[PDB]
Formats: C-alpha cells, sequence, structure tokens
RNA sequence: AACUUCGGGAUAAGGAUUGGCUCUAAGGGUCGAUCAACUUAGAACUGGUACGGACAAGGGGAAUCUGACUGUCUAAUU
RNA sequence: UAUCUGGUUGAUCCUGCCAGUAGUCAUAUGCUUGUCUCAAAGAUUAAGCCAUGCAUGUCUAAGUAUAAGCAAUUUAUACAGUGAAACUGCGAAUGGCUCAUUAAAUCAGUUAUCGUUUAUUUGAUAGUUCCUUUACUACAUGGUAUAACUGUGGUAAUUCUAGAGCUAAUACAUGCUUAAAAUCUCGACCCUUUGGAAGAGAUGUAUUUAUUAGAUAAAAAAUCAAUGUCUUCGGACUCUUUGAUGAUUCAUAAUAACUUUUCGAAUCGCAUGGCCUUGUGCUGGCGAUGGUUCAUUCAAAUUUCUGCCCUAUCAACUUUCGAUGGUAGGAUAGUGGCCUACCAUGGUUUCAACGGGUAACGGGGAAUAAGGGUUCGAUUCCGGAGAGGGAGCCUGAGAAACGGCUACCACAUCCAAGGAAGGCAGCAGGCGCGCAAAUUACCCAAUCCUAAUUCAGGGAGGUAGUGACAAUAAAUAACGAUACAGGGCCCAUUCGGGUCUUGUAAUUGGAAUGAGUACAAUGUAAAUACCUUAACGAGGAACAAUUGGAGGGCAAGUCUGGUGCCAGCAGCCGCGGUAAUUCCAGCUCCAAUAGCGUAUAUUAAAGUUGUUGCAGUUAAAAAGCUCGUAGUUGAACUUUGGGCCCGGUUGGCCGGUCGGAUUUCCAACGGGGCCUUUCCUUCUGGCUAACCUUGAGUCCUUGUGGCUCUUGGCGAACCAGGACUUUUACUUUGAAAAAAUUAGAGUGUUCAAAGCAGGCGUAUUGCUCGAAUAUAUUAGCAUGGAAUAAUAGAAUAGGACGUUUGGUUCUAUUUUGUUGGUUUCUAG
RNA sequence: UAACUACUGCGAAAGCAUUUGCCAAGGACGUUUUCAUUAAUCAAGAACGAAAGUUAGGGGAUCGAAGAUGAUCAGAUACCGUCGUAGUCUUAACCAUAAACUAUGCCGACUAGGGAUCGGGUGCUUGCACUCGGCACCUUACGAGAAAUCAAAGUCUUUGGGUUCU
RNA sequence: GGAGAAUUUGGACAAACUUGGUCAUUUAGAGGAACUAAAAGUCGUAACAAGGUUUCCGUAGGUGAACCUGCGGAAGGAUCAU
C-alpha cells in the first residue's frame, strides 16, 4: 500500500505481549532493530504492562529520556525498541538486571538475574561467510556481525557475547545432547535435549527433543537455540525449567497453593 | 475501530408457543418461586442445556480421557460449588438428570425466604430489591444471584439500612416528626 | 447485415494502401557446371504526404407498388 | 439443540402442496416505553452532487539568527538567553474512508528469490584521495549565490508575484589531509653470468568488461619443460592454502584495463583536562549529525501448489497488429513475449475451455444448527482496489499519490469578462435519492503515530450529544389485623368452637422504597452519567403497561349492545343475508410483556433437493429401440500359520486408614525383536558404544528380582558418503493453519452480558497465583502402517546374479621436487 | 394371405403368417475346443423406427378423409344409407412420431411351492423323467405396498451390488 | 566560459473526439392475438352410465362452438372365458 506501515492495530499484535482489548486501538509497532516484528517486546510494553512501573505510554517516555534503561549495555530512548530473547536490559536505579526468555506459555518473563550474568548474552549464528578484503564474520540472532571468529563455528552454534565488548568469549558446537531452548511454534518456550537431526535436503531440517520428563517432541531447527551441555545451562533459567504440565498436572500444582 | 464487544442472549422461546400442559408447569414455577416473567424460567432452562450439551459432549469421549476428566471434574465442581448438584452426585452421568427446580431453589430471592428473614418469596424479592438483604459484607440487590454454599451462612440483612440497624427509615422519620410537632406546642 | 428458392444477396455496407530509387527473398530449364523468363512478397532511402498523378474508371443505404427471371414489340412521339 | 398441526372427501387411506409454528449482531415500519450496564448507526437506491469550517506538519545542549523582536542583570567587541520569519532536514507513500471495478483475477493456506530493490533501525566497516610525489595546491579551514529582511510596484480577483538592494549553511559547488611494508611491471649500470641491481611507476573503495583461483575417490612410481630446491649434493627432493550450499559461473580473492571517476567528515554541542618547547605548541573526553559497503530490521516486487457463484437459449477458443515456444538484443531493481528482430507452429478445452451474467471486492467470520447441510459476509482484524471518469508524471527509499501536478472528458465556483480557482468513497453538515441511517459539539487526558522531537501536532483516536439496531440485569408493590366466602381435621348435638388456614370486600393499619428533584463529594482534560450520599420524594383518583388475541389450527367467552352477504373480518379453513362463539363496540378472559405487532428476505420445520436420505405400474416422472465415446463402475489369486522372547498399560490379589502405594503372579488388551526355504536398501570410514572380549571371580534379596575392566572385538546404538532407489491413492502421529470470533479452564464485574483481571500480608514502605487448553479437512510439508484400490516388472528374453575370463571406454587421487609434458600399475 | 391360429414362435423395437429357391444373419442347447478381463451402464455422437403425412415416377381391385348425396332431427354440411377425391399398393427420397404400453430402464446376486408348454440335450423301456434356455400361467405371501395389487413392484429408517435417464 | 528559458525534430505512452462494428441491459408503440380472474350471461350438449356413435393416443382433413370423420394404435373397456 504505497509504502511501508507505521500503525499497528491492537488485535493485530502478538498474542504474547498480553495486551487487554479494550483499553485501546492501537499497540504500540515496534520500530526497526535487531529482532523481528512478532518475536520482539517493545520496551514501553515491558516497563508498562510487564513490570507495572509505567502507567501511560507518556511515564514510559518520562523513564527512557532520563537515560535509565539500557538494552545490552547501551541507553535507548525509543518507546518501541525491538527489545528480544536473550537481551539484558539494565536498569540504574533499582539495580534489577533482567534477561528476556520464554516462559512454557510462550511468552517473555520477568527474569530477573544477578550483575555478573548481564555481562553476557548468548547469540544462535545465522550466517557465516567471508565479508570484504577476505575477512570471516558471523552474524548472530539479533544481527550483530563479528568479525574474526573461531574457524569451529558453523551455522546454528550458540556464541557467547561480551557485550561491552561486543566478542566472542566462547561457543558451543550444535550436536547431539546439547541443552537446548525452543523460540518458536506451539512448544515455544520449552527447554530439552536434543536426539537427533533429520536432514530433508532442500526443506526443512527438524530436531526431536527430549526432555527432563521423558517426553519427546519435534520442532523445525529455525526454531532451536543451543543452551548449554546436558543439566549445564549457561545462562539462568526460570521457575519452571522449560517442562510443560498438562492441564491437569497444573491443576494439582495451585491445589498446594489453594491450601493458604 | 475498537474491538468489538461481545454478547450473548442468556435464554430460549419454547417451540410451540401455546402447549397447555407447558403453560400450567411453567406458571406453577413462577407461583412457587415467585418470577416476574415466563423469560426467567426460560434463562435458567437455556443454563440447563448448555451444561447438558456439554456433559453429553464429554460422555461420547472414552473415560480416562484428559479432555473428559479435566472439564467434566470442572463442570462438576462448578456445579457442586453452587450448590444445585448434591456432594452425592458426582459421576456426570447425574448432571444430565437435573431438573429446573434445582436451580431455582439456589437463588437469592428463595434463600431469603428458606432463611427466615422475609415470610414469603414474594416479600423476599422486595426486600433484595429494596437493598435490605446483603451477602457476607456487601448489598447484592439482584434476586437472580446464585448463591455459592459457601455463603449462604453469611447472608443477613445490611449494616446499612433497617433491620440490621442505622437510622429508621424514611417513613418512620416522616412518621416520628409528624406526632412530635403535634404534642408540642 | 437483413433476407434467401441455400445458388445468392456481395464490389453489400465500410476502411486502409499505391510514386521514384537502391536492394533482398522465393518460385525454373539442360547436361556439380551451364542457360533463361517474368510473377509475387519484403526492406532501406527519398519528396512542398505526392503517387490508378493524363487517360481510364460503381455512388451507396432503408422500404413500398409491380412483372418471377434472360428474352420481345409500336422503323418516325409510348 | 433428533417433536409437528390446519386445509381436497359423505367418510377413508395416500401423493402433494398452501397455511400455521420458532430463530435471525436482519433491514424497515406501527403502536408503546421507568431504571442500570453495553452500544450498531447514509452499506443496500445515487463510487450521485456538495455551501462552510476543520482533518499534516515539524526544534533539541547539539544544521542556518544582526527579527531595525522580547529580554536583559552583567557567562563575553565575533556569537552565546528566550526566540517570530525564512533556508536546510525529516514527514506528508502512514492513518481514515469506501466497495465501483474485479470470477484463476482478488483472496486463503503453502512455497520460492541460486530472480531482485529497500529511507529508516541495529551491528560491523574507510592510514592507500595531492598526481611530476622539487612549483604552489589555503587545511590555523577554500568559492559565490540566495531566502527571510528593507525598499519600489502591478493585479477586479487567489497560499499570484516582478524589479532593486543586503547576508548565512550539515543548502549548493570545489578541495588538501597521515604509518610502514610487500608485490608487480618498467628499467639505469656490467656481463655474457644456472647473472642482479640501483630508482621509476602502480597497487584503497566504487564503476564496466575480459581472464584466473575458488581443490579433495584411496595407494605406487616411471618419463622430465627440466633449470628451481637445498648444498649431505648421488640434484635429499619434503611441507604446500582452499569457507559455505541439496545445488552455482556462490562468497571472497587475484590479473589487465575502463569510468560527463562514486565515496573516503572544509559539520555541531557540552566538558575543559594532560604534557611545557607557557607558543595560542603538541596531545585529549563524553556524543550530535553525516557517510561507502556488507549484514540486519521495517518492507516491497515477482512467485509455486491446490481451492471460487449461476449459465451450453455460450462448444470450440487463442494466433492480422504476441497467441505458445526457441535464439539474440532492448528495457527493468530484477525474472519473463515485458517489448523488438528473426525462426518454429504452437497453447487451452466436455475433468466445461472460450463466452455471458452476478442486485460478486476475497478471507477471518455470521445466522440457523441431531447428524449431514442450507443461507449470509458493503461493515471493527487481515489482504486488495479507488479517490467524478480516463491517461500521463514530477518529487522521493517508497506514489503511477489525487487534502501532488499536467491534459482531455463530465460537473460546478468567482469575475471589474481580461482572467482565476476546483474534487468530503476523512470529521461534521447540506441537498438529492429513497422502505432505509446521528452533532456544522468538547478534548489530546487515554490509545498510539509523525517530526529536528520528554514540550509541538494528530476530526487517527477518545469524550459527550442524537440513538427501543442488537444484547445484559431489572420497578410498577410488600406485610399486618378485624374481614368475608369457605374449604383441612379434630366438638359431629341438627346448635356448627372459627377450629389449620386460604381466597374475596370501592374496610382500615403502621412500615419499605428508588423513578424523580437536589447539598456535597466522587467521577473526568473539563464536565455529563453511573457508583456513594445529606435534605426532599407511593395511598391506588395516583409515580395509573403495553401490544396483540379469545371458532379451529392456538392459550383464552354459543356473555351483553350494534349492523343484517352490507360494513367489515379472515396468513389458511372460513365468518357476516335479524339469537354473528369470527365484523364495530362494552364486559370478562388469554398470551408474551418494557416490550409487542406488521411487511420482505432467510434458516429450521423440508427425507418438499434426498451424500447421509426422496420419488418414477396407476398420484409428477423409465428415453420408441438398440449401438456408442468421455464419465462412473468392474471376478478370483501372490507370507499364511506355528514356535519364541522381551520390555509395556489397566483391572489386580492383600488398596490394608473406604484415598493413594508396590513384589511376583492371576490375566486381559495393546507394542517391539528373534527363529521357522524368510530385504531387515547396499556398502565405505567415524566409534566400536556396548557386552559370551576376562589382568584381581564370588562385589551379591528366592541362582531367570545378577559385577569392580583388559586385548582384536560383534558396529543396526549412530552419523555423511558415493551407489541406485516402480508409482500413486488411503490412514496414524507430528508440524502448520494471525488475532478477534467459537467451544472451553480460572476469576463473586454487587448478579449478569462482559472483562482479564485479581488474591493474601504486620495495609507503616510487600508478597503472590494468572492471563490456560481444544477445534479448524480440501492443499503442501515430515512421519509410522502396508489391509483396501490402482500401477510397473523376465515371453521373438535386448532378462537376473557374478569373485569369472577378455576386449573397449573414459575418469585422476598421495606420489615420481614443483607447475607442466607424460606412458603405466592402479582405483572407481 | 382366411380356416389351421393358441395365454404358441421369432425379432433391438417398430414388426413378422401361401410355396419353393438363393443370400447372408441370429439365439438357445452341446462341448475335458480357443483367448484370458477383452466387461456393465453410458453425456456427446449414431442406426433402425406403426399409421398418417410430404416430393417425383409406376399402379389404381377394394375400402375411403374431403366432398357429393338420401334419411333422421328444432338444427345435424353427425352418427345411419348410396357414391367418391387424396389416400390405401410400389420404386427413389423425406418425415421421426403413437395409449411407440408390461403406462414397470439395463446388468448382477439372493429369496417359494406347483403344474402346463416351446427349443436343445441326456437317460431310457420310447412317453415319461431330469436338465439348460425361453414365452407365459396357477397358489401363497415370507416380504412389499396408499391401496389396487406384485415371485417382483421382495432382499429399503435393521435405510449403501453397479450404472443411465426422468 | 560553464550553466541555461522560450522554442523545436523524431519516438514511445496515450486521454479524448468523430465514425462504423459488436455484445449486454432497460424501455416507448397504432394495432394484433392469447391467458387469467371466471363461477354465474348467450348458444348448444362434447365428456362422466354402453353418457345414449365406448373412451383415449398419434396423424390427416372438415369447421359458430364444443366437436366430426378417415388410417394405424391402446384398454386406462362395456370382454381376463370355447
Ligand atoms: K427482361
Ligand atoms: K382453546
Ligand atoms: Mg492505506
Ligand atoms: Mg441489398
Ligand atoms: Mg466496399
Ligand atoms: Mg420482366
Ligand atoms: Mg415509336
Ligand atoms: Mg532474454
Ligand atoms: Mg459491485
Ligand atoms: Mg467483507
Ligand atoms: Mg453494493
Ligand atoms: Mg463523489
Ligand atoms: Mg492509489
Ligand atoms: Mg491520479
Ligand atoms: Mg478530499
Ligand atoms: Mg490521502
Ligand atoms: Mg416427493
Ligand atoms: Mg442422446
Ligand atoms: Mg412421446
Ligand atoms: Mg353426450
Ligand atoms: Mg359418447
Amino acid at each position: 500500500a504505497r509504502g511501508p506501515k507505521k500503525h499497528l492495530k491492537r488485535l493485530a499484535a502478538p498474542h504474547h505481549w498480553l495486551l487487554d482489548k479494550l483499553s485501546g486501538c492501537y499497540a504500540p509497532r515496534p520500530s526497526a532493530g535487531p529482532h523481528k516484528l512478532r518475536e520482539s517486546l517493545p520496551l514501553i510494553v515491558f516497563l508498562r504492562n510487564r513490570l507495572k512501573y509505567a502507567l501511560n505510554g507518556r511515564e514510559v517516555k518520562a523513564i527512557l529520556m532520563q537515560r535509565h534503561v539500557k538494552v545490552d549495555g547501551k541507553v535507548r530512548t525509543d518507546t518501541t525498541y525491538p527489545a528480544g530473547f536473550m537481551d539484558v536490559i539494565t536498569l540504574d536505579a533499582t539495580n534489577e538486571n533482567f534477561r528476556l526468555v520464554y516462559d512454557v506459555k510462550g511468552r517473555f518473563a520477568v527474569h530477573r538475574i544477578t550483575d555478573e550474568e548481564a555481562s553476557y548474552k548468548l547469540g544462535k549464528v545465522k550466517k557465516v561467510q567471508l565479508g570484504k578484503k577476505g575477512v570471516p564474520y558471523v552474524v548472530t540472532h539479533d544481527g550483530r556481525t563479528i568479525r574474526y571468529p573461531d574457524p569451529n563455528i558453523k551455522v546454528n552454534d550458540t556464541v557467547k557475547i561480551d557485550l561491552a565488548s561486543g566478542k566472542i568469549t566462547d561457543f558451543i558446537k550444535f550436536d547431539a545432547g546439547k541443552l537446548v531452548y525452543v523460540t518458536g511454534g506451539r512448544n515455544l518456550g520449552r527447554i530439552g535435549t536434543i536426539v537427533h537431526k533429520e536432514r530433508h535436503d532442500g526443506g526443512f531440517d527438524l530436531v526431536h527433543i527430549k526432555d527432563s520428563l521423558d517426553n519427546t517432541f519435534v520442532t523445525r531447527l529455525n526454531n532451536v537455540f543451543v543452551i548449554g551441555e546436558q543439566g549445564k545451562p549457561y545462562i539462568s533459567l526460570p521457575k519452571g525449567k522449560g517442562i510443560k504440565l498438562s492441564i491437569a498436572e497444573e491443576r494439582d500444582r495451585r491445589r498446594a497453593q489453594q491450601g493458604l | 475501530p475498537r474491538a468489538p464487544r461481545t454478547y450473548s442472549k442468556t435464554y430460549s422461546t419454547p417451540k410451540r408457543p401455546y402447549e397447555s400442559s407447558r403453560l400450567d408447569a411453567e406458571l406453577k414455577l413462577a407461583g412457587e418461586f415467585g418470577l416476574k416473567n415466563k423469560k426467567e424460567i426460560y434463562r435458567i432452562s437455556f443454563q440447563l442445556s448448555k451444561i447438558r450439551r456439554a456433559a453429553r459432549d464429554l460422555l461420547t469421549r472414552d473415560e480416562k480421557d484428559p479432555k473428559r476428566l479435566f472439564e467434566g471434574n470442572a463442570l462438576i465442581r462448578r456445579l457442586v460449588r453452587v450448590g444445585v448438584l448434591s456432594e452425592d452426585k458426582k459421576k456426570l452421568d447425574y448432571v444430565l438428570a437435573l431438573k429446573v427446580e434445582d436451580f431455582l431453589e439456589r437463588r437469592l430471592q428463595t434463600q431469603v425466604y428458606k432463611l427466615g428473614l422475609a415470610k414469603s418469596v414474594h416479600h423476599a424479592r422486595v426486600l433484595i430489591t429494596q437493598r435490605h438483604i446483603a451477602v457476607g459484607k456487601q448489598i447484592v440487590n439482584i434476586p437472580s444471584f446464585m448463591v455459592r454454599l459457601d455463603s449462604e451462612k453469611h447472608i443477613d440483612f445490611a449494616p446499612t439500612s433497617p433491620f440490621g440497624g442505622a437510622r429508621p427509615g424514611r417513613v418512620a422519620r416522616r412518621n416520628a416528626a409528624r406526632k412530635a410537632e403535634a404534642s408540642g406546642e
């Protein structure tokens, strides 16, 4: 329609932001940025809707223009900045550091982390190819170009990133036995060990994933994200740890809390 | 360009409108429970129908099925909570065999009458709309209100209004004034 | 186009093109050589946009009366 | 949430329709209307026409201030604060509206770009610019040319502008800048040496072409183009560098040149520090804007597969002048008949092409709903198209833009008649059209969007007004005691004891109340209204419920008066001609009720469209008869049975505390692997994990409830490799199929429709559960099964397997130094 | 083309009846012959199709639309009566319809007794039985049907063998 | 000493207007000929009984009107019968 769209209607928003239907008509349209639109969480959502610090979209700007909040160690003044998976939101006041990571329902958790952990983030490597003057580089899932990587690093490997420097500290090869975070689909937010990979040339590779309670499931390779070795998560995981209980089993765990 | 606000019809009119056997049996219920309209009866027939439809659709499915186990127990507990379904019957089969009067017996209007308080269903409707009776803390002025079995003890006259306490009304405060000024000079 | 005896109506109606020059292509005969006609189609260029340049050479359509048609007669008013 | 009833007859059983009945986020209309919440609303006809107003502009510490503007109180002879104007930048391509066009088009799901462009965001990324590098060329910083502004003017008239004079830049146009090194060509000089070397030039990036690298299937050396090792010297003769993809001429890097030669910061704020050579020396922080390329994100464009309503009173269509394909070019961001030239004769179609119609924008969805269906979808989300009709186009990353321009056409405005200015299918409003639809209101407070941007702007949007579209809840009375008819049982004397209480009286009592009006709070941008609440506000004549009926279908009167086949009623059957159960009325009664009726459409009823599931002797309907192509359909037959073994899942059996537990066993039901004349793709290195490999045997519940590891192992436990693999249908599981809507869990919105909230504390500086889940095929994708149904195979054997045994045909790996020439042994 | 002539035959139906030749055709039966799914039903498209009717030659006895004509009758250009054109027959072309009817599509399977009869075959004790294939018929109704009725009009709410048409 | 206005050649794109052609959709019309309401009027009496000539089908001719007649069918006939 003549050129790019600047609005987003509240119903056409991502469901996983959990915006109320009545209060509004539009919803905050993510600016262009590191993450894809439907996979992001605008800061205005994070501040106002999720943490309950701001009450309006004016107050979100009041907070952003003080230059408190910083995403991956750099200050941002954009209400609709597209923060996404593995990003570190650091507030100076409070001294709360959070990492955006999916709970099991497939929604961004309020996952508070220690100040040590906030030094780094993981990065799924998307493409690895040779740049100008023969200099090799990798491309992470948040679109960071990193030049001069370890030649062991191939596509689909995760890569630990220093943030301050923005350099590869360490990496994890994609193989059988590695822990995984599923970052899309029905099984968004589940955690589990890789079992084997199905090939399918000129198609979509699939990844069988066991979990701690011995429930297998398959996803597309595009939705998988390596996060460690077996029982050795590089980041801190949220409460649950990507388990997926039945609606029955969930309802039983409410009746423990119901006692009070 | 807002979101649509949803809404729903809460009742269903009967198919054939001058069936004499029905019309008699309806007025039996409007008398016993003191209901304004046939619409109040139709409301409860419609709520029963959705329940029975829900239970039939589960009994088609096998025992030891997730959706049956989950929603079956949820339907049962939801009825047991409001005291429509008794504590003995919790099979699912028993929720099907469940009459219209088994809902009527748990609404405020009748539950006021049955706990003393009024002396008639026709009085209870008045008391409720006149804002006298109150559930635990707050006033309820809706006779339709289904009492939830953990609230039946807590029904009493309000902290506001006469009977319970407070000022002695509007008519008394005029009728006290007229006798007082007549006696005095 | 109507209509039709299915033969017609019909050049229906209605449009476009046409010179000069310089080329190209195709179409044959006789023993790979050799000999030879005009026909047709195309392209470039060119001009006071002319050009079937004089001559030569249908106006057409919608209906009606009437005789079917070609044919014949009042040489000198039909 | 599986239902029927009235109407053909004298009566009957049928066929069969008509009529009834219920629903409709389904329109109109009639009568009627107290309250709370919620709220559609000029789509239908006319994508008809539009007066007026408004709907897009934008500024920070940080492009440009000599406003002859406001300040100033004293940060400044450059400026310095706050700032109209104008230049510059960005935006105005979003939003909102509408549904005219449009039927393989749009659109939906699903692919693709190894087929392309992409402002912006985010992440990377730039010592190589003078060319005589000893003439000049400022880099302590380069050139005019213009606005606003000041004057002088024109014009009837407009967001019209001329002439003259000033002056800025992150505008415009130029233009220096700063480390080594390596490698190549050129080559002075001497020396014919297996000769080598001054010093000369070039080497960023982008642009255009040509060329080159971008290896790889394992082990041997011959023979050297030899003329290069490394001097052990018989010339030991090694080690070399190679990323990604299923796949490339990919990325990337060279080589030779090319270019109306791209970019490589003459820019701006706030901090002011460190070295001393105290000159305005050298060096230096935080970050604004800018910029080449790559990546990213927001997109865009094209694109694969399958899917669309009625029509044969449309059967052939397309191909002159692109139809289908080929080659080359042109054009495009790029692919492609997209276009041009040349050549071929193709392409679609009874499995419905082509044509016509649509009161057709597609989809998510809606209504009705036993199951299956039928009908609707202008309309809140997504996609498309349009801005009176057509075409063209500038600007820009993005437009074939219309609150941009240009033209033609149609319509219409102002004029001093010379000319000028137009586009509500944005908001409101008007006219017209019609059965058919609201205020020329208030506001950026919420939602979010734009900008140079915490501030400005936004008829996007929100708030109220109008509003019986639809939906939720729900007043219009309640309770006494004599009263007055009795009925319940007990005094049963025939008096009736008013016995237990139920009705009816224009009989009398004290209570209760929000509808309304209204302090004041609350609410809100400001209100209004809810919610809360002082004060005030029911006696029945008033605060007074209606709309339709009373023969049947169908619930309710052969009650009174009127009319007399008239007036009128009557969906249908029928009533009415002087006792009208039917008309006009009164009374009484019925039904639904703040609603009820009517009209039209539609769904169910309709097994009266029939797949489920109708009918065809005679009710409507078997072709006059046979042949016949498509279509539909089509006999049986190919590993079956038996013996084993191992984990599973429920009930067990002692659920023993009426609720949950495990041993072996009783089973049932399912699942896998073996063996039985038993494809269980095949081989080629990763790795042999493991457990009949045993260097210390008895670590150890009934020898079937079993180990501390060494030594080739035994690779179906587990990855990429060539090697070739009959082909479908069907079905399982997975994945997918936006949100909203539907079903559905949780949650006392006072209940409810709703909503997505909420709930517990020491309520004094806080803890906590949530915002599930299911369905949605037809198509495509992955996966298990191999019944059913189709399909292929060895019959003139051109058949199968093969360590054979020759010919023949190419392929190239570690070597044989290394390129290269080059015969073999190999190895496929 | 009588009588013979029938609840008999043949043919896809329409239809087909004196004798004998000639020409091809066909069902059924018999078969320890042959091929091996070649089939069933069929939009489109085709062949054949009573009578009447049409065009042009032949023929033209009889009957006979029209018409003439005598009765009847209120009328009677109707029935009845006497004549009579086309027609009735044939050759070459057309036409494409009928109560073209069993008012019953075709193919396949199954469900129940009976005797007659036509064609072929087999056994015989030579006129009877069995058999396949035909035209039908009688009884019952298991079933079916609104009923009349129906051995198919059955095996349909216990609803599905295949397929065309309406 | 390079920008650069009017103007102008050829080109593609191409509105719009004449003009025929074609398809679709509405609509006027003297007069004509039907149909229905429709059952009542006029004239007959064709059908229903052997409906007074059994009825009906196809066809062909006749004609105030129903109808009548020929040829060939059918029974749905007034005969299941020698
Ligand atoms: K003549
Ligand atoms: K009744
Ligand atoms: Mg738009
Ligand atoms: Mg003519
Ligand atoms: Mg002509
Ligand atoms: Mg003449
Ligand atoms: Mg003369
Ligand atoms: Mg090409
Ligand atoms: Mg339309
Ligand atoms: Mg729509
Ligand atoms: Mg429309
Ligand atoms: Mg308009
Ligand atoms: Mg547009
Ligand atoms: Mg335009
Ligand atoms: Mg406009
Ligand atoms: Mg616009
Ligand atoms: Mg029927
Ligand atoms: Mg046919
Ligand atoms: Mg016929
Ligand atoms: Mg008669
Ligand atoms: Mg008769």
